[PDB]
RNA sequence: UGGAAUGCGAGUGCCUAGUGGGCCACUUUUGGUAAGCAGAACUGGCGCUGCGGGAUGAACCGAACGCCGGGUUAAGGCGCC
RNA sequence: GCCGUCGCUGGCAGUCGGCAGAGCGAGAAAGAGAGUGGCGCGGACGCUACGCCGCGACGAGUAGGAGGGCCGCUGCGGUGAGCCUUGAAGCCUAGGGCGCGGGCCCGGGUGGAGCCGCCGCAGGUGCAGAUCUUGGUGGUAGUAGCAAAUAUUCAAACGAG
């Protein structure tokens, strides 16, 4: 039931959304994986530009 | 399953819990509702009220200078009446001193 | 040789008995701690006659003699010797009560200090 | 018993600020002293405004402080504010102004000082003029907040120009029935 | 912080802040925006007027960047250039007029709302407004277009 | 001479729970033979409210409640309980 | 008389001391103002101003709301030169008390290794009920009962029986 005054907001939570939840607890654990493979690449190409 | 149909029992007391207040009487009430042709001409009157300004001062300052020759042409018992005068903090200062000196 | 207070006023208490909980007598699951009865048909919270009483704010103690033991002193938990010097300039109005855990080897050298400082201890013969 | 009603016994004014900062709780100490120990109803207004929430003391613009200090008569006075003095980039000339506010944004300190005005604080003001003689109290617009556009008569009501709460605004977001004289009605 | 919430003062009261007569049942009005036309009509008409129906033309493959046109008003037009460009034209005497390029700042259209300072300008912009161009002539200045 | 009396600080703004089964009484009152019945109006109550009285008692009479001492009452009472 | 709430948008930075002079309760808008001419070395308390002090009025309450909890539970960052095998947690207690209360502190006992006060932080945080869940135990009660199908008796042996 709507209250006195507010928005007509449509929440898109009518599917089983708790099953397909994606949490970013590995975001700091992948920034280090990317940076590590970025320096393994900047060491594999020795004098060539690091950006490509 | 018959239920009570209608009543006004508590209503005259809910109305007065926060009082019944007459509306907010302001000066300069709105001009919505007034007839168009009249309220169309009142706008033409205001739109041109400035057109007679330099002539309006010539009379306001006139009757204000004339305000000079206007105005510069005209220009319970004796006991408790004397005690209520000695007992005045300001007016009785000297009737009080006249008594203080009295005992010398 | 009792350590008298500064002034010993008359202590008056508006009620002495505890405030037992409604129906803490018919049952053992209902402890004596007070719980304001909130039931609809309850006879205690309607303040009927001859029933249990309720802790109003009217029973409050005189602020002049609130928290004041029958020895005319207020109180203070003391966990070690160092917490007495905190109390040495409140000597004639507050007392010390060595904690329950302070062993007897320290509690002896606490009552020892409080004797010099003239601070009164409520449990000076505690453990021994 | 007495037949009074305690509906309104508790006046709801602010006895003290709700913030816990100590550079405000010291100003409120100094001005609570001036407020009670002087007979100037200026300090009482400054004190009563130091309590007010961040939405009741709004920001001032440099331009609104210009046009409120250009009014004839009030020259060589100190413009007191209790909120903050924000900049107003749509003004080109700035005179010299003696000002006293709680905050002055880092681009309004520039303009005022390059003009040649002073920027006092509330303690400097309290030392300059304790009773607050020579001052001009100001306060920014309070109905400026976008919040005050949804307040009033509810929308969908004859002559209620109140803004509704809508997810987005567009062709097909509350434009169909209670607005068109065609589709249904309009107010 | 649960220790600050309202369910910590609601321990011991039977209905937990929700009513003895009318309980706190699950959905006693339907779920969501249900009954927008039947039993929540006073609310969908007192507070969301115009929520029901169609209006206007559809536009299937709308791309929000064909209609990109951010505007800047004349009042804050002089804020796009540095300060030693507006005052250098004050101290200037050879009548030179600084070129304010707007599409370089990030606006396409120039609307004329504010007053202007009395000095010439050359406003390069993509779209101009009638009044924005008249307030520029009336001060002396040119409205360059840039495709 | 702030243009009757008496009284009293007012005005305004957001956010908002619970409620949307009611019942009783004086007086007026509709249906019904009537009902501790069904239905309205005004005010006061009970509900949400103890206390003294009515032996007893939701609603009657008095009177509304912080915890206490003295004094005096209301409505009811004063052979004995 | 005492407690509390509300109001006075009350009072107190003036503890202005031998660099002193101790006042702002009194019916009457405003200075115990300036200048310009006719011995003995002395004086309680206070003020965590989120504190302290003074005045009046007030004090019902379901559903509901709000505040204040130096009420309580478990962990986290700090901090108590914290407490503890000279005895921690837990539990018991006709012992002493505090607080209107939630609750708390001491004494005695038991126990054998961990625990708490404060300032903040966090929450799976407080039970009398839900024909609640799991476990334990009572009155009933030494009671109902040990009753379908005919039947047992004597002597001896083994054996503590
Ligand atoms: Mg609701
Ligand atoms: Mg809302
Ligand atoms: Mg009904
Ligand atoms: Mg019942
Ligand atoms: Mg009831
Ligand atoms: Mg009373
Ligand atoms: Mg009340
Ligand atoms: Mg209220
Ligand atoms: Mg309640
Ligand atoms: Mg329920
Ligand atoms: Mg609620
Ligand atoms: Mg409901
Ligand atoms: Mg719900
Ligand atoms: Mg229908
Ligand atoms: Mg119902
Ligand atoms: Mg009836
Ligand atoms: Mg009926
Ligand atoms: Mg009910
Ligand atoms: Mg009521
Ligand atoms: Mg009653
Ligand atoms: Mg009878
Ligand atoms: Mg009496
Ligand atoms: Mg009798
Ligand atoms: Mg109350
Ligand atoms: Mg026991
Ligand atoms: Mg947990
Ligand atoms: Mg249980
Ligand atoms: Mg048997």
């Amino acid at each position: 039931a709507p209250s006195r005054n507010g928005m007509i907001l449509k929440p898109h939570f009518h599917k089983d959304w708790q099953r397909r939840v994606a949490t970013w607890f590995n975001q700091p654990a992948r920034k280090i994986r990317r940076r590590k493979a970025r320096q393994a690449r900047a060491r594999r190409i020795a004098p060539r530009p690091a950006a490509g | 399953a018959k239920s009570k149909n209608h009543t006004t029992h508590n209503q005259s007391r809910k109305w007065h819990r926060n009082g019944i207040k007459k509306p907010r009487s302001q000066r300069y009430e709105s001009l919505k509702g007034v007839d168009p042709k009249f309220l169309r001409n009142m706008r033409f009157a205001k739109k041109h009220n400035k057109k007679g300004l330099k002539k309006m001062q010539a009379n306001n300052a006139k009757a204000m200078a004339a305000r000079a020759e206007a105005i510069k042409a005209l220009v319970v018992s004796r006991k408790l009446h004397r005690l209520a005068y000695i007992a005045h903090p300001k007016l009785g200062r000297r009737a009080r001193a006249r008594i203080a000196r009295g005992l010398r | 040789a009792a350590l008298r207070p500064l002034v010993k006023p008359k202590i008056v208490k508006k009620r002495t008995k505890k405030f037992i909980r409604h129906q803490s007598d018919r049952y053992v699951k209902i402890k004596r701690n007070w719980r304001k009865p909130r039931g609809i048909d309850n006879r205690v919270r309607r303040r009927f006659k001859g029933q249990i009483l309720m802790p109003n704010i009217g029973y409050g103690s005189n602020k002049k003699t609130k928290h004041m033991l029958p020895s005319g002193f207020r109180k203070f938990l003391v966990h070690n010797v160092k917490e007495l010097e905190v109390l040495l300039m409140c000597n004639k109005s507050y007392c010390a009560e060595i904690a329950h855990n302070v062993s007897s080897k320290n509690r002896k050298a606490i009552v020892e200090r409080a004797a010099q400082l003239a601070i009164r201890v409520t449990n000076p013969n505690a453990r021994l | 018993g007495v037949d009074i009603r305690h509906n309104k016994d508790r006046k709801v004014r602010r006895k003290e600020p709700k913030s816990q900062d100590i550079y405000l709780r010291l100003l409120v100490k100094l001005y609570r002293f001036l407020a009670r120990r002087t007979n100037s109803t200026f300090n009482q207004v400054v004190l009563k405004r130091l309590f007010m929430s961040r939405t009741n003391r709004p920001p001032l613009s440099l331009s609104r402080m210009i046009r409120k200090m250009k009014l004839p008569g009030r020259e060589n006075k100190t413009a007191v504010v209790v909120g903050t003095v924000t900049d107003d980039v749509r003004v080109q000339e700035v005179p010299k102004l003696k000002v006293c506010a709680l905050r002055v944004t880092s681009r309004a300190r520039s303009r005022i000082l390059k003009a040649g005005g002073k920027i006092l604080t509330f303690d400097q003001l309290a030392l300059d003029s304790p009773k607050g003689r020579g001052t001009v109290l100001l306060s920014g617009p309070r109905k400026g907040r976008e919040v005050y556009r949804h307040f009033g008569k509810a929308p969908g009501t004859p002559h209620s120009h109140t803004k509704p709460y809508v997810r987005s605004k567009g062709r097909k977001f509350e434009r169909a029935r209670g607005r068109r004289a065609s589709r249904g009605y309009k107010n | 912080p649960s220790r600050l919430r309202k369910t910590r003062k609601l321990r011991g009261h039977v209905s937990h802040g929700h009513g003895r007569i009318g309980k706190h049942r699950k959905h006693p009005g339907g779920r969501g925006n249900a009954g927008g036309m039947h039993h929540h009509r006073i609310n969908f008409d007192k507070y969301h007027p115009g929520y029901f129906g169609k209006v206007g033309m559809r536009h299937y493959h709308l791309k929000r960047n064909q209609s990109f046109c951010p505007t800047v008003n004349l009042d804050k037009l002089w804020t796009l250039v540095s300060e030693q460009t507006r005052v250098n034209a004050a101290k200037n005497k050879t009548g030179a007029a600084p070129i304010i390029d707007v599409v370089r700042s990030g606006y396409y259209k120039v609307l004329g709302k504010g007053k202007l300072p009395k000095q010439p300008v050359i406003v390069k912009a993509k779209f101009f407004s009638r009044r924005a161009e008249e307030k520029i002539k009336g001060v002396g200045g040119a409205c360059v277009l840039v495709a």
